[PDB]
């Protein structure tokens, strides 16, 4: 097994978040 | 019936997630979610029992049995 170093998708500042997430 | 057709987006969670809120979907080492809106590489949608909301597609991975 190999795990990805990137971490959960990425959130840029525009598009995705939305009524702000945790 | 109608617009799920040609084989569902089966995801199967990798890593275990905490949620914030009922907002967020939450889910554990083998909990399966069902993709209802799979875009380009980001934030995916799904439900699960219980538990609706938006998911990671980093610490997801689309299963198939």
């Amino acid at each position: 097994d190999a795990t990805p170093p990137p971490v959960i998708a990425p959130r840029p500042e525009h598009t995705k978040s939305v009524y702000t997430r945790s | 019936m109608t617009d799920n057709s040609n084989n569902q987006l089966v995801v199967r969670a990798k890593f275990n997630f905490q949620q914030t809120n009922e907002d967020e979907l939450s889910f554990s080492k083998g909990d399966v979610i069902h993709v209802t809106r799979v875009e380009e590489g980001g934030w995916w949608e799904g439900t699960l029992n219980g538990r609706t909301g938006w998911f990671p597609s980093n610490y997801v991975r689309e299963v198939k049995a």
